[PDB]
């Protein structure tokens, strides 16, 4: 009783844990009460309990600071009890740890400890380690003497001492600046999947020895460089406690024949000797490239050596081999057969949310000025990966140091703590770094959960509802589909003029469903045909299977028919290699994988009819140019972010813009916004967008869809009855 | 008890100011 | 296993193979299992390395030495029989072979039951639902599925039971049960390894699932069942059984179900070849794969080999216009060759389907190949009612639904079009049912509303062509 499993916390605070209400009732505590946590080796910690809607009933959520103090790791179990007899302290003595007090001097108490404890009312216990961040340094402290015992709350009227040499870290505790899970920004879902696969085989080997189940013995990670493939593998080893062994392709390959095989074998033998252990092989495609793509005996030999070592993992107890590559299909297929590397995780590229998380992680210690907006940075840093975002944070920090601190400090190794903490990093320093950095992953496809909601789409009221019926109902009400023997559709095709919201429709349903949106464009289908590389079709559908829940959006479905001539072409049909492979993958995709396929085309009259047969994109929705009421709705929606003057007549504009698409109505509103901003800035060298700004915007806006294009779409829609 | 609820009020203020 | 032998240096890989055979003899009777055979003895003409040429020769001599090494049987595993040096299959050596293939729905259920013998399953667990949903999975995938379902159930209880020791109390495991939510969860996480490989099994389509065409059903039984149920009567009267038939007529009239239904009743393996596969071979100039298809048909015998969209290439080549050539191409020419060399007595019956018989290379219809021709017209009134009734067997239907009235209206509709009406009416009933919780049967209003969207797919402009062609053939 009163025993919970240790997990990660959303709340970063050094004295807070989160419980689900049913365990708050079992412990007979209320929100805000102080509890005592009992871990391992007679080590305890004191904290405040709160609650949220994310913690499960069986688990207790805490940060790294509490886990280190309790000498526990993720997956362990501790005791929790209330302690309503906790009172305020009187005198405490807190000293820093030597591991962090390097290159820094001055009054550490006034810079770190006093802001940390003053009016903070934090529960402490003798021996508690806690981390105080600031001045671009992370300094951890230990409580070495308290008058009350063994715990107390530090009130603002208590006396805090800090005199003496820094404390040498004990072997029973780890540094809080070591790499852990809280250092990983985007790809949180991928990290969760790895945790489920790895934490138990290593943290609780007794479970797999006693229970008739097999552990994973190899996980392949892939994605562009700089996304965190090596960070995840190391963070997992650090969190679970397994010994981390580092291997990389090019180093092993740089060795002479016989040396490369011996070194690879030694790493596996050492992992067993130090089990539990993780073997991370970087650039797997370099150490073990496809045998059918090489020529020499030595290159095939090292592949055979790795393949047999992977099979040997059935004898090497508690050893998991992880690997990283850039492309999952650049390694010998034998490595991915049952056993060996039978699991893999697609890391990819972080999206706008993940990039913001990475920027926040690499600014933990940085003092930011009020003008700094990391969300704006994350939106501008398209094509950047964690390696680039980390560089941006460090570069912004350095610029702040050179502007201020170099006019205060000596050209030496040691800096006063007060001068460091007095420095703030401004938005100009981040923007400067953005001008110096260049994205390392700008061409690769990025898969993200979109932020588009239904309120972002003007008009199309029935189409929005139709998508919910097609996408949500098959899983929200599965008993009705079974009851009536109805087979849910696997996808829908949209047709009509460009710029009417086809993309928003697919994103909006992905948003509400919390699903990944995968954007596939015509140029990809065109390249596959001409380059005889239709194998990339499998990669597209495989990514959707791995990204599930997701919406797989195939734009420009007409590109295949156009590649065969489109308007002229030969005398045959639209069937070809690429569409045949796409249709095959569609037929082999089950609705039980939570993957929905949406297509779009601006030339529906030339789409291979095969894709419209039952089991494919059998549903057809026409998306015309917005009508009178829809155009007003579009103009209004685009202005929700800015004040609009009462003299602005949006219905008049909608009446004039009869031939405009939603994309063209957006330019009108956005241009009027820019014009109002221009005037506002000039007035200080205004509070709302005036009628003059919309009338001026109309001087530049034009319709993108001609009358002849409209008739083509209407005639097709009429043909379908 | 009361000292624990005052400790919770301080922890909630720190978490809300940083996360909001 | 391949990697263990091939990773060794020249002279070591050969010694290891020699010792393995010597040990099997000393401990005879013995079995030597060579896994990943294609990794050790690939085709010699495909490798320039000295080690690969020698290791093939060394294995060949050891296999031949089995005349002296009494009571030793060597078994080998490969992914495909054509990925190894053909010398290994010479009389003796590896002259016997067995196709393991991919388990079907029945086999998958058996595998799931085996890997759950020790697991405690909750009353809601239904392994028949899992076996039917796990298309493309092999036994190793179903074993992983059971493991993942177990791990999910284990977490839900081990996080609460608080047992941290080297052993687990038997009562703790005894109280752990795996629910249907844990198997369904695991299904969403695993990925089949053999989904894109060809799956050959006896189809579940029955004659009751096909509306109308009563005479075609009997005709197929005479063509497929009688030659093997009464072989003495065919010999008695000097009958030469046909080796196949081509179906022609409007699309969506049951051409595929007809081939499956006869394969089902006679319990024959059904091999499905689709247009896109015939096109892939043509486009990539890889017609050699046709020989593997017909060889699989022999291995799977008795079987029914179904070639859908036989004109898929002719349509890719225009057909009505076309290029400077004729109806012949690389893929159909291989099909013509393989059929001519196939013996009737191997119990392999070939069924084709085309929607444009006027552009089929006449060679395929010559005596000895697809000499029989069956016309499948649009269903008549009594058949359309039968089609609607068959399609609605899976759903509740209200008493006010008049299927005969609907059949009278849907005069130009194909069976595929009548199915859309049934499924559309079902969708409408589902919509109303869901809304009522924010009706339990499909009402007349749902079918009448479905009629507002459902339309015939084949217009009279094409029916006249189908009827005139059928008239030409008498
Ligand atoms: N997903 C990520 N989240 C947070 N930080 C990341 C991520 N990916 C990379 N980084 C940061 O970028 C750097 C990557 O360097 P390194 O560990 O050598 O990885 P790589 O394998 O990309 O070379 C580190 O400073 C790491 O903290
Ligand atoms: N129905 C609509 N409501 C609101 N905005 C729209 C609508 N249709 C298009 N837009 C605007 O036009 C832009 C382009 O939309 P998109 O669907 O990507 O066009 P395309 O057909 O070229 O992909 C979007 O950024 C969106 O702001
Ligand atoms: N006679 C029939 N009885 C019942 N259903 C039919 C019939 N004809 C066609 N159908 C329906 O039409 C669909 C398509 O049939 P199929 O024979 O696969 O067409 P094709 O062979 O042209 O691809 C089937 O799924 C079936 O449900």
């Amino acid at each position: 009783p009163n025993r919970l499993i240790v997990d990660e916390a959303i709340n970063e605070d050094n004295s807070v844990v989160s419980l689900s209400q049913p365990k708050m009732d079992e412990l007979q505590l209320f929100r805000g009460d102080t509890v005592l946590l009992k871990g391992k080796k007679r080590r305890e910690a004191v904290c405040i309990v709160l609650s949220d809607d994310t913690c499960s009933d069986e688990k207790i959520r805490m940060n790294r600071v509490v886990r280190n103090n309790l000498r526990v790791r993720l997956g362990d179990v501790i005791s929790i009890q209330p302690c309503p007899d906790v009172k305020y302290g009187k005198r405490i003595h807190v000293l820093p740890i030597d591991d962090t007090v390097e290159g820094i001097t001055g009054n550490l108490f006034e810079v770190y400890l006093k802001p940390y404890f003053l009016e903070a009312y934090r529960p402490i216990r003798k021996g508690d380690i806690f981390l105080v961040r600031g001045g671009m340094r992370a300094v951890e402290f230990k409580v070495v003497e308290t008058d009350p015992s063994p715990y107390c709350i530090v009130a603002p009227d208590t006396v805090i001492h800090c005199e003496g040499e820094p404390i040498k870290r004990e072997d029973e505790e780890e540094s809080l600046n070591e790499v852990g899970y809280d250092d990983i920004g985007g790809c949180r879902k991928q990290l969760a999947q790895i945790k489920e696969m790895v934490e138990l085989p290593l943290r609780h080997p007794a479970l797999f020895k006693a229970i008739g189940v097999k552990p994973p013995r190899g996980i392949l990670l892939y994605g562009p460089p700089g996304t965190g493939k090596t960070l995840i593998a190391r963070a997992v080893a650090n969190e679970t406690g397994a010994f981390f062994f580092l291997i990389n392709g090019p180093e092993i390959m740089s060795k002479l024949a016989g040396e490369s095989e011996s070194n690879l074998r030694k790493a596996f033998e050492e992992a067993e000797k130090n089990a539990p252990a993780i073997i991370f092989i970087d650039e797997l495609d370099a150490i073990a490239p496809k045998r059918e793509k090489t020529h020499g005996e030595v290159e095939r030999r090292i592949v055979s050596q790795l393949l047999t070592l992977m099979d040997g993992l059935k004898q090497r107890a508690h050893v998991i081999v992880m690997a990283a590559t850039n492309r999952p299909n650049s390694i010998d297929p034998a490595l991915r057969r049952f056993g060996r590397f039978d699991r893999e995780v697609d890391i990819g590229i972080p999206d706008a949310t993940g990039r913001l998380e990475i920027l926040q992680i690499h600014t933990k210690n940085m003092k930011l000025a009020d003008d700094v907006d990391l969300e704006q940075v994350a939106n501008e840093t398209h094509g950047h990966v964690g390696a680039d975002l980390a560089a941006l944070c460090s570069e912004a920090a350095l610029q702040a140091i050179r502007k201020k601190m170099d006019l205060i400090d000596l050209e030496d190794e040691t800096i006063d703590a007060e001068v460091m903490n007095s420095l703030a990093v401004t938005m100009d320093d981040f923007r400067w770094a953005l001008s110096q950095s260049n994205p390392s992953a700008l061409r690769e496809t990025v898969v993200e959960v979109p932020q588009v909601t239904w309120e972002d789409i003007g008009g199309l009221e029935d189409v929005k509802r139709e998508l919910q019926e097609l996408v949500q109902y098959p899983v929200e009400h599965p008993d009705k589909f079974l009851k009536f023997g109805m087979t849910p559709s696997k996808g829908v095709l949209f047709y009509g003029p460009p710029g009417c919201g086809k993309t928003l429709l697919a994103k909006a349903i992905a948003n509400e469903c919390q699903a990944n949106f995968i954007s596939i464009k015509g140029p990809e289908l065109l390249t596959m045909w001409f380059g005889e590389s239709e194998a990339n079709v499998r990669e597209i559908f495989d990514k959707a299977r791995q990204a599930a829940p997701c919406v797989l959006f195939f734009d420009e479905l007409d590109s295949i028919a156009k590649a065969r001539g489109g308007n002229i072409g030969d005398g045959g049909g639209a069937a070809d290699r690429v569409i045949n492979q796409i249709l095959t993958e569609m037929d082999g995709m089950s609705t039980k994988k939570n993957v929905f396929i949406i297509g779009a085309t601006n030339r529906p009259d030339i789409i291979d009819p095969a894709i419209l047969r039952p089991g494919r994109l059998d549903q057809l929705i026409y998306i015309p140019l917005p009508d009178e009421k829809s155009r007003v709705a579009i103009l209004k929606a685009n202005l929700r972010k800015s004040p609009v003057a009462k003299d602005v007549d949006l219905e008049f504009l909608a009446k004039m813009t009869n031939g405009f698409s939603g994309a063209d109505l957006t330019e009108i509103c956005q241009r009027a916004c820019k014009l109002a901003i221009r005037e506002s800035i000039e007035s200080e060298i205004v509070p709302e967008i005036r009628r003059d700004h919309f009338e001026e915007a109309m001087r530049f806006a034009r319709r993108s869809v001609s009358d002849n294009d409209i008739r083509k779409y209407e005639m097709f829609a009429q043909t379908l009855q | 008890t009361n000292e624990a609820q005052m400790a919770a009020a301080a922890a909630l203020a720190r978490l809300e100011q940083k996360q909001s």
